[PDB]
RNA sequence: AGGUUCGAAGACGAUCAGAUACCGUCGUAGUUCCGACCAUAAACGAUGCCGACCGGCGAUGCGGCGGCGUUAUUCCCAUGACCCGCCGGGCAGCUUCCGGGAAACCAAAGUCUUUGGGUUCCGGGGGGAGUAUGGUUGCAAAGCUGAAACUUAAAGGAAUUGACGG
């Protein structure tokens, strides 16, 4: 194709594309509001973490540390900050 | 051509690409210029007159001529803008 | 490493233009860069070029008219007098009709036709014919 | 010749007038 | 002339192959360029099936096969007319040629 | 007694089309050489440029053909430039006048500056490539005539160009290909794009669909 | 590549007169022992004495005897 | 052994057999005695010659359809291609066996929902492609 | 096409689903990727109908746009299209080409073979690249029915249906057949073509020495 | 220190016109380990490094991301093994009239008379010659730097035809 719009490209290949290497450097990471079972505080954790991220009020684990993203312990409930 | 007296001192004026925008040379075999016929609005019947694009033959050599063809006819109006 | 954002610039043009491209990107913006498109622009060569601005160095889309032959640059800014300006002009441009050479001067970076016109050198740039 | 076997013959007539020029 | 774009081995990403000992002649031959062969043949020959069959003492008697690994220097390989030369063009593909199944 | 097999032939030979120009906009090969010297009648000059005996090694000995390179073209604005190897010096020369008849491309001429009267140097530096050999043609000033080597000088003057610089690199003792890069060199003046021709084409009937009945009624 | 820095000057004038060494021409007209071997020693013409009168066979090719002066 | 024909009693044989195939038959002697009035052959044994190839194309043609044109053939042929539309078409389906991704471009397309078609059941396991390699 | 009367019908859609024409390969040519809607869990590319129908109007005034309606060429050398093309060309009074095409047919001018064309229609690039490499030499228009792995080196015009369905090829032929004659003064535009799209079909021998019998014995009883 | 095998030198047996060799038997140094030297290989991709751009395709190795599903246990998700894709860095491969080249060929050996991204090393017809000499390193072998006289009209590279091939 001769005549790829540069300037206006669509979200499919923007979000396919790595992310220094799309039109504006955008992360792939996030915050998010991971809620313990059994507590009722709200404790925001990068979706990338590379500590263990523990409940002031409860000694649980929240998150282990992978290559790419921390898994969350099972039953914890997490959602998105503002997309 | 145009010298300062003003003649056009050049015995001819090539075709350039409708496409790249490039000289269609005297020896290119390779170039082509086809002639799109369009029809009335009512009945879609030939009334005579067309349209005609020309395309160098760097541009239909590498491939690209079917994708030039197809965004002149939609510049001009014979494709639908819902294609 | 990238020592020369111009020069960059200027290839990444040149081989989009030779590949039949439309629009090209180059990825390190600067002034330099912006004022020498401006040159290209005005005297007709491309088309308009937006600068797409992230809180880096920006980066621009520029519309390819495909009515260039080569933009090529000088690489170790020459000091230019008027005196050796014809030397140049006769050993970068492809003829005395068109042609035009970017040199960045006292008054502003300009082509070589405007430098004559009001009478002053500088540091060369570049070409475009 | 090979040259790998001028390259023998060249080493020992080295050989050859260094030991005569030692013999000086 | 470069007559091969690989140089006649499969060297790729590596600075020193170990190199193996060809089945017929006994040279140091790398490991990626000498020609192998898995040859699986059966015991016994097919001429001999039927008398070592008869002779056996169990009914239903599976014969063994022979499992040996081959490896030759590309002079070995020619002369034992394992692999023939090839025109110019007929040596770009690498495909081995078909086991004659019919 | 000229009987041609092509439509574009067909046309030339009964008045239908007018000019080589004509031709040369549409890109049409020219398959005959009996073409244009209905249009480039007793104006086409010609010369032979050199007679080299190539030569096959057999079983019995090596047999020699005379390879031929014609240069031909009107000191107007075209020119040709054949090579035909034969047998016999006679056919080859023939076959070679035939191709260069054939490989006829029009000439852009410029000016080196202060444009007055009619052109007479190439719009701008072009450069011909075949082989080894490099050949630049440089504009030049009005006076200076063609400054080359002279088997570029004479194809250079029949080419219509009246001035030139010249710069050649390579082995230019082969004399085929050096003559070959100089042709490339003179038929890309008008694949050069330049600001005069930056308006944008507009486009005519191809002679095929403009003379379609006449073809059908003639040419069968 | 080469440097094409705006003051390489120095490494360019110093690469140069170091490869000039490199083609017979230049280093025959000034290292100065080819001036020595010359039995001329750089003039155009010389005045000898002559000491003998010999011939001198021609190359493989051809055959005659050249008929030189030992001088 | 070295009974091969040339092309000098094959390409006649052709040509005598697609201008006068009509009076041709099977019959050796009975192709050689048509031979002399039909063609003009300069020697006996060239004459008999091609009667033989004649022969023995003519029992190719009754038992196939050979390269050499043949009026009966022809029309045969021609009747076999041109005719045979059969009085209900094969694209008059009355269900359309349909992919969900393809009912998802037709009704992109505005021409969804329509009672001639089944929507299949897509399948499950991405199993194409051919195993890599030998083996 | 971009007008109200020149858009797919529902009878054109059914034809099409019927016929298949939309059913792609696995292999993705990246100057065909433009036409593709969606992938399936098969693998097979779906391509966009609507795609191929303003190609394929394309096509028609590409055709139409002609005086000498013996100017455009139809080549298929694979059997599943010869049938197609020879009753297109019966139809619109085009030149066919089946089977083999003898090389410099468009180059060679000596032989009476020779033949110049003022356009080509071809019914599968890789079936037919020796009538596309030879329209570059003599300044040739090309349009061709490419399927979503077909090149496209030489093509103008490329028309994304298929080139491997017998039922596809002959429904398309057919169908070009339908629009360049609906274009010209031939067909009124309302009443469907009399022509069923089953005469374009390609059929296997095995089926023509079975059915002429089988429709033999149904009549004869 | 250790020395099983193999095996320069060497011995013998064959082959041969000769056979100081190719073949066979034996066999020293060596080949093995530790410590210390030497610094050379067709040490090769016969292809400097850093950076940017310029075709397509299918794979492969690592990491990450997203998805029908099959499988392992278990009650489910994790997590492994597969399947389908995306991203980043690698070893590569196929195709291409991107372009280059003398061509073989090369997506780099392209973006080069339309000649300039930064920089390092290095060649100037074939021999003499990597020789002489000087200097320097090394236990030695040798390594590094390195001429000249004289001689020569060709030597070479890629491809084509033919001839020839134990
Ligand atoms: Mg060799
Ligand atoms: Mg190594
Ligand atoms: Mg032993
Ligand atoms: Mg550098
Ligand atoms: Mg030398
Ligand atoms: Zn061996």
């Amino acid at each position: 194709p001769l005549a790829k719009d540069l300037l206006h490209p669509s979200p499919e290949e923007e979000k396919r594309k790595h992310k220094k290497k799309r039109l504006v450097q955008s992360p792939n990471s996030y915050f998010m509001d991971v809620k313990c079972p059994g507590c009722y505080k709200i404790t925001t954790v990068f979706s990338h973490a590379q500590t263990v991220v523990l409940c002031v009020g409860c000694s649980t684990v929240l998150c282990q540390p992978t290559g790419g993203k921390a898994r969350l312990t099972e039953g914890c409930s997490f959602r998105r900050k503002q997309h | 051509m145009q010298n300062d007296a003003g003649e056009f001192v050049d015995l001819y004026v090539p075709r350039k690409c409708s496409a790249s925008n490039r000289i269609i040379g005297a020896k290119d075999h390779a170039s082509i210029q086809m002639n799109v016929a369009e029809v009335d609005k009512v009945t879609g019947r030939f009334n005579g007159q067309f349209k005609t694009y020309a395309i160098c033959g760097a541009i239909r050599r590498m491939g690209e001529s079917d994708d030039s063809i197809l965004r002149l006819a939609k510049a001009d109006g014979i494709v639908s803008k819902n294609f | 490493v990238r020592m020369n954002v111009l020069a960059d610039a200027l290839k990444s043009i040149n081989n989009a233009e030779k590949r039949g491209k439309r629009q090209v990107l180059i990825r390190p913006c600067s002034k330099v860069i912006v004022r020498f498109l401006t040159v290209m622009m005005k005297h007709g060569y491309i088309g308009e070029f937006e600068i797409i601005d992230d809180h880096r160095a920006g980066k621009i889309v520029v519309n390819l008219t495909g009515r260039l032959n080569k933009c090529g640059v000088i690489s170790p800014r020459f000091d230019v007098q008027l005196k050796d300006l014809e030397k140049w002009q006769n050993n970068l441009l492809p003829s005395r009709q068109f042609g035009f050479i970017v040199l960045t001067t006292s008054a502003g970076i300009m082509d070589h036709e405007e430098a004559r016109r009001k009478h002053t050198g500088g540091k060369i740039l570049g070409f475009f014919f | 010749m090979r040259a790998k076997w001028r390259k023998k013959r060249m080493r020992r007539l080295k050989r050859k007038r260094r030991k005569m020029r030692q013999r000086s | 002339t470069k007559k091969r774009r690989n140089n006649g081995r499969a060297k790729k990403g590596r600075g020193h192959v170990q190199p193996i000992r060809c089945t017929n002649c006994a040279r140091c031959v790398p490991k990626d360029k000498a020609i192998k062969k898995f040859v699986i043949r059966n015991i016994v020959e097919a001429a001999a099936v039927r008398d070592i069959s008869e002779a056996s003492v169990f009914d239903a008697y599976v014969l063994p096969k022979l499992y040996v690994k081959l490896h030759y220097c590309v002079s070995c390989a020619i002369h034992s007319k394992v692999v023939r030369n090839r025109s110019r063009e007929a040596r770009k593909d690498r495909t081995p040629p078909p086991r004659f199944r019919p | 007694e000229w009987m041609p097999v092509t439509k574009l032939g067909r046309l030339v030979k009964d008045m239908k089309i007018k000019s080589l120009e004509e031709i040369y906009l549409f890109s049409l090969p020219i398959k005959e050489s009996e073409i244009i010297d209905f249009f480039l009648g007793a104006s086409l000059k010609d010369e032979v440029l050199k007679i080299m005996p190539v030569q096959k090694q057999t079983r019995a000995g090596q047999r020699t053909r005379f390879k031929a390179f014609v240069a031909i073209g009107d000191y107007n604005g075209h020119v040709g430039l054949g090579v035909k190897c034969s047998k016999e010096v006679a056919t080859a020369i023939r076959g070679a006048i035939i191709l260069a008849k054939l490989s006829i491309v029009p000439v852009r001429r410029g000016y080196w500056g202060n444009k007055i009267g009619k052109p007479h140097t190439v719009p701008c530096k072009v450069t011909g490539r075949c082989g080894s050999v490099l050949v630049r043609l440089i504009p030049a000033p009005r006076g200076t005539g063609i400054v080359s080597a002279p088997v570029p000088k004479k194809l250079l003057m029949m080419a219509g160009i009246d001035d030139c610089y010249t710069s050649a690199r390579g082995c230019t003792a082969t004399l085929g290909n050096f003559a070959k890069a100089t042709f490339d060199a003179i038929s890309k003046t008008y694949s050069y794009l330049t600001p005069d021709l930056w308006k944008e084409t507009v486009f005519t009937k191809s002679p095929y669909q403009e003379f379609t009945d006449h073809l059908v009624k003639t040419h069968t | 590549g080469k440097c094409r820095g705006l003051r390489t000057a120095r490494k360019l004038r110093s690469h140069r007169r170091d490869q000039k060494w490199h083609d017979k021409q230049y280093k025959k007209a000034h290292l100065g022992t080819a001036l020595k071997a010359n039995p001329f020693g750089g003039a155009s013409h010389a005045k000898g004495i002559v000491l003998e009168k010999v011939g001198v066979e021609a190359k493989q090719p051809n055959s005659a005897i050249r008929k030189c002066v030992r001088v | 052994m070295g009974r091969v024909r040339t092309k000098t009693v094959k390409k006649a044989a052709r040509v005598i057999i697609e201008k006068y195939y009509t009076r041709l038959g099977n019959d050796f002697h009975t192709n050689k005695r048509v031979c002399e009035e039909i063609a003009i052959i300069p020697s006996k044994k060239l004459r008999n010659k091609i009667a033989g190839y004649v022969t023995h194309l003519m029992k190719r043609i009754q038992r196939g359809p050979v390269r050499g044109i043949s009026i009966k053939l022809q029309e045969e042929e021609r009747e076999r291609r041109d005719n045979y539309v059969p009085e209900v078409s094969a694209l008059d389906q009355e269900i359309i066996e349909v992919d969900p991704d393809t009912k998802e471009m037709l009704k992109l397309l505005d021409f969804g929902s329509l009672s001639n078609l089944q929507v299949t059941q897509p399948t499950v396991g991405m199993n194409f492609k051919t195993p890599r390699g030998p083996v | 096409g971009a007008l109200d009367v020149l858009q797919m019908k529902e009878e054109d859609v059914l034809k099409f689903l019927a016929a298949g024409t939309h059913l792609g390969g696995t292999n993705l040519d990246f100057q065909m990727e433009q036409y593709i809607y969606k992938r399936k869990s098969d693998g097979i590319y779906i391509i966009n109908l609507k795609r191929t129908w303003e190609k394929l109007l394309l096509a028609a005034r590409a055709i139409v746009a002609i005086e000498n309606p013996a100017d455009v060429s139809v080549i298929s050398s694979r059997n599943t299209g010869q049938r197609a093309v020879l009753k297109f060309a019966a139809a619109t009074g085009a030149t066919p080409i089946a089977g083999r095409f003898t090389p410099g047919t468009f180059t060679n001018q000596i032989q009476a073979a020779f033949r110049e064309p003022r356009l080509l229609v071809v019914t599968d690039p890789r079936a037919d690249h020796q009538p596309l490499t030879e329209a570059s030499y003599v300044n040739l228009p090309t349009i061709a029915l490419c399927n979503t792995d077909s090149p496209l080196r030489y093509v103008d015009i490329a028309i994304p249906c298929n080139n491997k369905g017998a039922h596809s090829v002959g429904l398309m032929w057919w169908m070009l057949a339908r629009e360049v004659l609906r274009m010209r003064g031939t067909i009124s535009r309302e009443h469907p073509w009399e022509v069923m799209p089953d005469l374009y079909f390609y059929r296997d021998p095995e089926e023509i020495e079975k059915e002429e019998q089988a429709a033999a014995e149904k009549a004869v009883t």
